[PDB]
């Protein structure tokens, strides 16, 4: 009764509700996953098509924060486009200040701090956007960090953000991704999503994937046509 | 009832009510449509009459030579965005001396309309937009919202009873690419009539259009220039 | 320099239980006199005075700020100001102006309100506090007033001898200064009373 | 009281703007009319007592030589716009060395209608929208023009309008009697015939005021001596 | 009064009829929501932190999940509380620790780092605009004068150095065991302290922790730099629990 | 700073703060005035006189300039402000325009202040209704009235404050052209006007007059008593 | 900004009277009773003391009677906290006047300068008003002796004899009967103020510790502000106590 | 930015509601007694912990503001660190301008004026701390009490915290003049024994004195010397 009206109030049990409510904004968002392998990091996203009128590629949820850093968002996309633009300001301030590629562990900190500064006050609202950041480097290796509305950052071998999580987080555990190669991972990522995706409420989507790793020489890219077609067909053949 | 009055207050369901109520402001005003071929991109806006004696509001505004918008929402509130868009398109020709990419111009609106949704004590802009433009990557039709989320669309319809106009655009989608100047406009004109009841028809007074294409700059046809396109279309 | 525009002279010499402060009466612009009624010595309250020299604008400008800050200090505190505390006030007043300094060299003289304790001091454009057990001078004629005060001053003097000493100190030092003159006003601060005398000096 | 100034109602309209238009209904009746040869403006003074001097109440102000005005609702709020409109007209004459058209004048005052707000503002920002509705008559190279403004900031071109205490009663009978090419002298009579019935106190020379503007003649307000001949032809 | 509320006292931070502050009371409950516990024991020459480390899912990377941070080379930290608020103060503690060395030109002492942190949590208490943070910091380290130092910072702004600490879900019960061993006053060495500290958690939780179920930060006079004991070094101390 | 909307609209369109401000005027000290030929008269009644008060410092009839005076009825704390703000504008006008201040020019500026404080963020509307009087160049008397809302009018005769309704009922009947012919009957009309608000009293009535280029003149209790002596 | 927590201190009431101003006057209504009397020579201020205990030091000054300027003083009835803010403002106002004009500030000019500060807090800013209503005494080169009483709303005025604080209504009714215009002298004024208080004191016997008198006279071109010591105060009481019977 | 509106407003009865409850916080704080007698002012606060693991040398209630001034508190603990950090600056800002140590009367005047600023300026609550400021200036001791309202007094002897009513009553019957600083420390600790329950060691009680020697906090070994009930 009034304790949940602002982010500046604790419940009598200690929970901050306005932060817990911003997390439910992600629970209703579409599912996106990410995975590490020996060679690099792979992304996947379920981008729902709300109408045929929308151009293919619109509402792209995979943002490029830096050349070597990818990003995948699940939540309200209005706030996401603000984060992706602010995450670029941190990567560019790093490039300006320290003059080299921003390490992913540090980029997932500054950003997770900015997400946190909006849970303290009563003059702002918490972000409703949960997002993960993968990257690869020859001197670092496959790195994947998830950030949530509260600003908590964890590393993962694989993760599921958005609506379906416990369903997708169980399907990733079965396969052993440590010794596998990225070219064989892409085929498994699409295999997981179609298994996770079930059509009851929503209708159709567009599978989006990303390369970062040894194949791309560190530059984060979307999966090229032939490989994306090569990977998507395998998940359809393995569907049954 | 307590969650309604503020923009920065979430709900138990993770829904911001004021941003939802700002979406209702788009449904409170005249419907507009637009679509693009491989070349041209044409906006068609229905100018609403307060009465038969009073004239019609202007629903289409110039932005840059290659870019134009159709405002549906609070009228004087859309002139805040239009003044912002005109300054961004002039700063692009003043600095880079090149026409501003339409995918960039819509991204600056996503940054401008995002701040009032974030901060307390401010309201989200209650204006939806269709930005028609032409650049090196081809014509574009972009929808925006009060929620600051902008799309990339082949054809859309916003405003009162826009769902019916959206349904029409889906069926003919495959033909939109090969249409010439005249036939393309006729697709949008057929969309407006679906939004309004049969007791009202399209006239030279209440319908304004704009056209941007490969070799043609964005231009607004007011009244007498609308008649040649109106003629030749059965209702 | 700039402090030589209006000229002026201020002197203070400490006695045993008493102090004496003196200044000339001349107000003029460079080579031209205007009036002989100008006042370079201002009351800070009972048994405490302050002299001011240098540019005549800042003499009246700095003084009006002290009576501004003094009356605030004396109303807040339940006691009168100590002459030592007043030195640090005028030092802080002039130092805040460090980059646009007032042109003046305050000269403070008075008695510690405790019992008998005399105090004097002088300052600079920047307001470096300088405490002396003998005398302080400021003005364009300062060079003159050093030699006069050196020979005449003694460690302990009764009020009668302060006046005779500071009178001949100013009168002779000013006669050799072109921009100062036109009579001298001498104040005497005792424990019992205060004696003010305006000397008859050469008009020139 | 629980609902900021910028809060949207569930119907998609700002409260304070929704309430501002409710304050126009309490104003004084003002009737503009457009004609190819000029614009006529008439408004009721609403004299509240015999001791009041009618000459001091001016509800029709001259924005510029080529542009008139009218006001209804709160008269206090009108002075902020009128003094702003006069500056913008002179700013244009000063910069571009030409008379600002009636179109650009409304875009100047209409931009200030939604400037109201609380947070992230200056000391010059307003806490409420204007409670005044203006009608700008004027003549430019495009001919005589008449516009309407409400607190929402929407300027609308119009052939004629009625605002103030009764808009409905006047707008009902005004659209009828206004036909096409009808000239000024005919419009003035039709303006008073509508206005005389919609008011309460009887029509007098000093009870109401009247204004007009022509393409070849500057904005002119009829004096009492000229109005006594006009009310004679009613 | 005894719990009576007047007006808005329970929403923002202002005095109630009984004089308390309910928002700060609830910040103490935000610590127990973390679902864990932590203990920092101060020996003679050493100060040891033993943290319960929960990795429920195998997909979770163990290397990136730690409650043991490094504020500065010689000062360790363990954050018990809201994970979001934890990394908020740590990033702020590192700024205050580096700003200390940019002004005062020497590495900040542990006692004065808890003071500048607890004084910032005082700002959030008075100002009604914002809430206090819900994390409880425990710093260890060794000052070249007073030796080993173990301090604790509550969200209220009240910091006090303890001989042996506890935090999280189990505290009062975890302290009840610490009252037993500290009163006996055993000779405390690097191996004697870690064996007792790990036993303290095992007595409360009835587990007998595995090597991967904890992480142990340690600092000694011989080893002033803050170090985290590897799984191999942890298991070397776990076999001692088979003994005494 | 503190920026928040105090004055706001209502479902009925009424401004509460502006209407409640006028409620402060609705209990004032009654102030009246009339216009003669060459003369103009102001008056006010004071019921608060215990004989312990100093009548000079409580005078509610002030002077903005040589050619203009004014009165007020309402909360006296707010009048000091408007008056001290109006007197600054009178002198800044003579600095901008070498001519003196027109009676109308200073009445606008008083109204433009009562406007800005209605729409400004985190302010309060004034609770005073000021009645301004003066002679414009060529020597024509002028009488104005302001409103807490910022609306200024003109009047031949007027009354403000408590009991202003009953006073107007006397003024409207007895104000004619055959009246206000002489300076005495113009003053005798004001004293008769205050008879409606007389408590069985009137030794407390204050008056002021202005004639041609002569400055404001306040009648003492003795001069007024001679005017009271003639009734029947 | 969270309006919910905003109490709206500057808004009018439905009857057009500011709440925080009326509630401030009830805070002043229970405060220490102060009064003043203007005589032919000199003006006095009699302040009652509501804090009395064996452990109180009485270190400073008259305790609720201040000194604004060399020529002026004031008493205080209201919140003791907020009075120290006003006094520090009045002492700046008189010294800014003296800075420009190099003459003592007249009583009319100083009072109306402070009431502008009491307006800014009641009109705008949202902050609470001042709970302090003041009495003023002093002399100036023009209108002579002056006695002014302000309030938390900034409404002041001249007075020959006034009272403020607890039982201020019952005291004024006594002054109106006894006070004679032009016939009062400082010797007859002191005897008057005691008779007024002794009836309005909640504690009888009128101890010299409770009521303390401060008088202001002008002598040798200098304003003399004296606080009567407890010796002379008790002497005036005993002279008044013998006049009740003998 | 923040809240610009004052959180303290006058009640219908005419009494500030915030401050009234701020005085209810100091009533339940740590018992604090102080005495102004003869040449010194003693301040004795009872520091009562919940455990033997609490290190005493880390936290001290009695704190010096400067060499000649000292300070204790009864009330909210953290709020006390805000005044001290403000009071230590005001003593320095004074010492920079006037080049002399700040007199207690002028410090309590400026500190209590800061405690008034939070009873007006918006978006802040008043402090929950009722100060006792001991000082020695011009050979005259100073014992003042500042409360959350900002209204400072001058006391010979006073008591705070739990049973402050029972504390002052014990002071009247004991306190007198010609009372040495020695007997003051004795009479101060005797008052806490009626307040505090249980054995009182050097860790339980924290005492400090202010005199011509300056303000110093007594070390636990010295406090143990007075726990013998001698001196």
């Amino acid at each position: 009764t009034g304790y949940d009206l602002s982010a500046s109030t604790f419940s009598p049990d200690g929970r901050v509700f306005q932060v817990e409510y911003a997390m439910k904004a992600v629970e209703n968002s579409s599912t996106a996953i990410g995975i590490r392998c020996k060679d690099g990091v792979v992304f996947g996203v379920e981008k729902l098509v709300l109408s045929k009128l929308y151009e293919e590629g619109s509402n792209k949820r995979l943002f490029n924060v830096d050349r070597h850093v990818g990003m995948a968002v699940a939540g309200l996309l209005a706030d996401a486009r603000s984060l992706a633009d602010i995450a670029r300001e941190e990567a560019s301030n790093f490039r300006s200040n320290f003059g080299y590629n921003i390490p992913l562990k540090h980029l997932a900190d500054r950003v997770a701090m900015y997400v946190h500064a909006y849970t303290l006050y009563s003059a702002v609202r918490p972000f409703g956007c949960s997002f993960m950041l993968g990257s690869y480097s020859v001197n670092d290796g496959a790195q994947l960090y998830m950030i949530d509305p509260s600003g908590v950052s964890y590393g993962y071998w694989g993760c599921a953000i958005g609506k379906a999580r416990q369903a997708a987080k169980t399907e990733i555990e079965k396969l052993q991704m440590k010794e596998m190669t990225c070219r064989d991972v892409v085929k498994e990522v699409a295999k997981i999503i179609y298994i996770v995706h079930d059509e009851v409420k929503d209708k159709a989507f567009e599978l989006e994937l990303s390369w970062v790793g040894e194949i791309t020489n560190g530059r984060h890219e979307i999966v090229p046509k032939d490989v994306r077609e090569e990977a998507e067909k395998y998940a359809k053949e393995s569907l049954k | 009832n307590q969650y309604d009055n503020d923009v920065t207050v979430w709900s138990p369901q993770g829904r911001i009510h004021q941003i939802e109520y700002a979406m209702e402001a788009v449904k409170q005003g005249s419907a507009t449509v637009g679509l693009k071929s491989k070349t041209h991109a044409v906006l068609v806006a229905l100018k609403r009459a307060q009465s038969e004696l009073a004239a019609h509001q202007k629903k289409i505004l110039h932005v840059d030579n290659h870019i134009g918008i159709s405002i549906a929402g609070l009228t004087a509130d859309a002139r805040l965005l239009c003044n912002f868009m005109r300054q961004e398109c002039l700063d692009s020709r003043f600095v880079f001396d090149r026409p501003l990419p339409v995918s960039r111009l819509v991204s600056l609106i996503g940054s401008k309309t995002q701040i009032p949704t974030q901060r307390y004590g401010r309201r989200p802009y209650g204006v939806g937009l269709l930005i028609a433009g032409y650049d090196d990557m081809g014509p574009h039709i972009f929808q925006t919202c009060p929620s600051a989320n902008y799309f990339d669309c082949r054809a859309m319809s916003i405003g009162a009873r826009s769902q019916s106009a959206r349904t029409y655009l889906e069926r003919h989608m495959s033909e939109f690419m090969e249409c010439n100047l005249n036939e393309l406009v006729k697709h949008g004109l057929r969309a407006l009539r679906e939004t309004l009841p049969a007791e009202q028809d399209l006239t030279t007074k209440n319908v304004s259009i704009g056209i941007v294409g490969k070799d043609l700059e964005f231009t607004i046809y007011d009244d007498d220039d609308v008649s040649p396109f109106l003629e030749g279309l059965e209702e | 320099s700039i402090m030589s525009y209006n000229g002026g002279a201020v002197m203070a010499m400490k006695g045993k239980n008493c102090v004496a402060i003196a200044a000339d009466r001349r107000f003029g612009i460079q080579a031209q006199m205007v009036t002989t009624d100008f006042q370079k010595i201002f009351p800070m309250g009972d048994r405490l005075y302050i002299g001011l020299a240098g540019l005549a604008t800042d003499v009246q400008t700095v003084a009006q700020r002290l009576k501004f800050r003094l009356n605030l200090y004396e109303l807040k505190e339940g006691r009168q100001i100590k002459p030592y505390t007043l030195m640090s006030m005028v030092a802080n007043l002039l130092y805040e102006k460090r980059f646009g300094p007032y042109y003046t060299e305050p000269v403070i003289a008075g008695l510690d309100p405790k019992t008998f304790k005399p105090f004097i001091c002088s300052l600079d454009l920047i307001g470096c506090p300088m405490v002396t057990d003998d005398f302080v001078v400021s003005g364009t004629c300062t060079e003159q007033m050093y030699g006069m005060c050196e020979s005449l001053w003694e460690p302990n003097m009764d009020p009668e001898h302060l006046f005779e000493t500071i009178s001949q100190a100013m009168l002779n030092a000013v006669d050799r200064d072109a921009v100062s003159g036109m009579g001298v006003i001498v104040h005497i601060i005792e424990k019992d009373k205060i004696t003010t005398r305006t000397l008859k000096a050469r008009m020139d | 009281y629980d609902r900021g100034v910028n809060t949207f109602s569930p119907e998609g309209r700002l409260f304070q703007v929704e309430y501002a238009i409710e304050a126009i209904k309490l104003g004084s009746t003002a009737i503009g009319i457009q004609t190819s040869e000029g614009v006529c403006l008439a408004v009721e003074k609403r004299i509240t007592s015999p001791l009041m001097e009618p000459s001091s109440i001016e509800k029709i102000v001259e924005i510029d030589a080529h542009i008139g005005c009218a006001m209804s609702g709160l008269i206090a709020d009108a002075k902020t716009l009128i003094d702003k409109a006069r500056v913008e007209t002179q700013n244009h004459w000063f910069t571009y060395n030409e008379t600002m058209t009636v179109e650009s004048v409304t875009q100047a005052v209409s931009n200030l209608a939604l400037q109201f707000g609380e947070e992230d503002a200056d000391p010059g920002a307003m806490s409420r929208p204007f409670g005044v509705a203006l009608l700008f008559g004027g003549v430019d190279e495009k001919g005589p023009q008449l516009f309407h403004m409400d607190p929402s900031g929407t300027f609308v071109q119009c052939d004629a309008r009625a605002i103030g205490s009764a808009s409905e009663g006047a707008q009902s009978s005004l659209q009828e009697v206004y036909h096409k090419s009808m000239t000024l002298k005919e419009a003035i009579k039709s303006s008073l015939i509508i206005l005389k019935q919609v008011m309460e106190e009887k029509l007098n020379a000093t009870n109401i005021e009247l204004a007009t503007v022509q393409p070849g003649q500057n904005f002119h307000m009829f004096t009492k001596e000229e109005l006594e001949e006009v009310i004679k032809d009613i | 009064s005894r719990g009576s509320s007047a007006g808005f006292d329970r929403h923002i931070t202002i005095f109630s009829p009984e004089g308390r502050l309910y928002q700060v009371e609830y910040a103490f409950k935000a610590i127990n929501q973390g679902g864990l516990t932590s203990v920092a024991v101060r020996g003679k020459d050493c100060a040891v932190i033993v943290t319960q480390k929960k990795v429920p899912d195998k997909l979770l990377d163990s290397s990136t999940v730690t409650h043991l941070f490094k504020i500065t080379e010689n000062i360790g930290c363990v954050m018990t509380g809201m994970t979001a608020d934890s990394r908020s103060q740590v990033q702020r503690a590192r700024y205050e620790a580096a700003n200390w060395k940019y002004k005062y030109g020497y590495e900040i002492p542990v006692d004065m780092l808890c003071k500048r942190i607890a004084d910032i949590s005082q700002v959030y208490t008075q100002n009604a605009e914002m809430r206090p943070l819900g994390c409880c910091m425990i710093l260890i380290g060794i000052d070249e004068e007073q030796g080993p130092q173990v301090y604790k910072c509550d969200p209220a702004g009240y910091y006090c150095g303890f001989k042996a600490t506890a935090a999280g879900v189990k505290q009062t019960e975890s302290t009840s065991f610490l009252e037993k061993k500290v009163k006996k006053k055993f000779d405390w060495t690097f191996e004697q302290t870690v064996e007792t500290a790990i036993t303290c958690l095992s007595t409360v939780l009835s587990i007998d922790f595995k090597p991967s179920e904890i992480e142990v930060g340690v600092v000694t006079v011989e080893n002033p730099k803050f170090r985290i004991l590897t799984e191999a070094e942890i298991d070397a101390h776990l076999v001692a629990l088979a003994e005494r | 700073s503190y920026d928040r909307a105090i004055t706001v609209f209502s479902p009925d369109g009424h401004l509460f703060q502006v209407e409640y401000a006028q409620e402060a005027v609705k209990k004032g000290s009654t102030a009246v005035g009339v216009r003669g030929k060459d003369i103009v008269v102001l008056g006010v009644e004071k019921k608060s006189v215990a004989k312990l008060q100093d009548e000079r410092t409580v005078r509610k009839i002030c002077a903005l300039d040589d050619n203009v005076c004014m009165a007020f009825a309402g909360l006296t704390a707010d009048a000091r402000i408007v008056i001290n703000r109006a007197r600054v504008e009178c002198q800044s006008h003579r600095l901008t325009v070498e001519d003196p201040v027109t009676v109308e020019y200073i009445t606008r500026y008083i109204a433009s202040l009562k406007q800005r404080y209605t729409q400004s963020n985190g302010r309060r509307p004034f609770g005073i209704s000021a009645l301004i009087v003066g002679f414009d160049f060529d020597g024509t008397p002028r009488l104005y009235q302001t409103d807490p809302s910022g609306t200024y009018h003109a009047w031949k005769a007027n009354a403000i404050g408590r009991g202003a309704k009953s006073v107007r009922e006397f003024l409207e009947k007895n104000y004619t052209d055959e009246a206000i012919e002489t300076d005495d009957l113009t003053i005798k009309l004001v004293i008769k006007a205050l008879l409606e608000v007389v408590q069985s009293g009137g030794k407390n009535i204050e008056l002021a007059v202005m004639r041609r280029d002569q400055p404001l003149k306040i009648l003492n209790p003795e001069e007024i008593e001679k005017y009271v002596a003639e009734i029947e | 900004m969270s309006r919910r927590y905003d109490s709206r201190t500057t808004i009018f009431s439905p009857e057009g009277r500011l709440y925080q101003v009326e509630y401030a006057m009830e805070a002043i209504g229970h405060a220490g009773t102060c009064l003043g009397i203007l005589a032919n020579d000199g003006v006095l201020l009699a302040a009652e003391r509501r804090n009395i205990h064996k452990l109180l030091d009485e270190v400073f000054f008259s305790e609720k009677i201040y000194k604004l300027n060399e020529d002026m003083a004031c008493s205080v009835a209201g919140i003791t906290s907020d009075a120290n803010v006003l006094t520090n403002e009045l002492r700046l106002i008189a010294q800014r006047y003296l800075l420009q004009y190099q003459e003592p500030i007249p009583c009319e000019q100083l009072v109306t300068a402070l009431c502008d500060i009491k307006q800014a807090y009641t009109q705008f800013g949202g902050k609470r008003p001042f709970g302090v209503s003041l009495l003023y005494i002093g002399w100036d080169k023009h209108y002579g002796f002056q006695l002014y009483q302000s309030d938390p709303s900034g409404n002041y005025g001249g007075w020959k004899a006034t009272c403020i604080g607890n039982n201020s209504a019952a005291a004024v009714s006594m002054l109106k009967q006894d006070y004679k215009e032009g016939e009062m002298t400082l010797k007859s004024a002191l005897a008057l103020a005691i008779k007024v208080l002794n009836k309005t004191m909640d504690v009888s016997k009128l101890s010299a510790e409770k009521v303390e008198i401060a008088t202001l006279t002008r002598e040798n071109g200098k304003t003399v502000i004296r606080v009567l010591k407890q010796k002379e105060v008790e002497q005036l009481i005993k002279k008044h106590e013998e006049e009740e019977a003998k | 930015r923040g809240y610009s509106f004052s959180l303290t407003t006058f009640s219908p009865s005419g009494k500030l509601v915030q401050i009234e409850y701020a005085l209810a916080a100091v009533a339940g704080g740590a018992p604090s007694v102080g005495i102004k007698a003869a040449n010194g002012v003693v301040l004795a606060t009872e520091k009562k912990q919940k455990s033997i693991l609490y290190d005493e040398r880390s936290v001290h209630k009695v704190e010096p503001i400067t060499k000649h001034i000292g300070l204790v508190y009864s009330g909210m603990g953290p709020d006390y660190r805000v005044l001290v950090h403000r009071a230590r600056k005001l003593a320095q800002q004074y010492y920079l301008v006037y080049q002399e140590p700040i007199p207690t009367a002028q410090l309590v005047q400026r500190v209590a004026s800061v405690m008034q600023e939070y009873t007006q300026s918006g978006g802040v609550r008043p402090f929950g701390v009722s100060l006792l400021i001991c000082g020695w200036n011009e050979g005259r001791p100073y014992l003042f009490q500042s409360d959350p309202s900002g209204a400072y007094f001058a006391w010979k002897a006073t008591a705070m915290g739990k049973n402050y009513v029972n504390g002052k009553t014990f002071l009247e019957k004991r306190y007198n003049e010609d009372l040495e600083l020695e007997d003051a420390i004795h009479t101060a600790i005797l008052t806490l024994k009626e307040s505090f329950e249980g054995q009182m060691t050097e860790d339980n009680i924290e005492v400090g004195i202010c005199n011509e020697a300056g303000f110093r906090r007594l070390t636990p070994t010295e406090v143990k010397d007075y726990l013998a009930a001698i001196a």
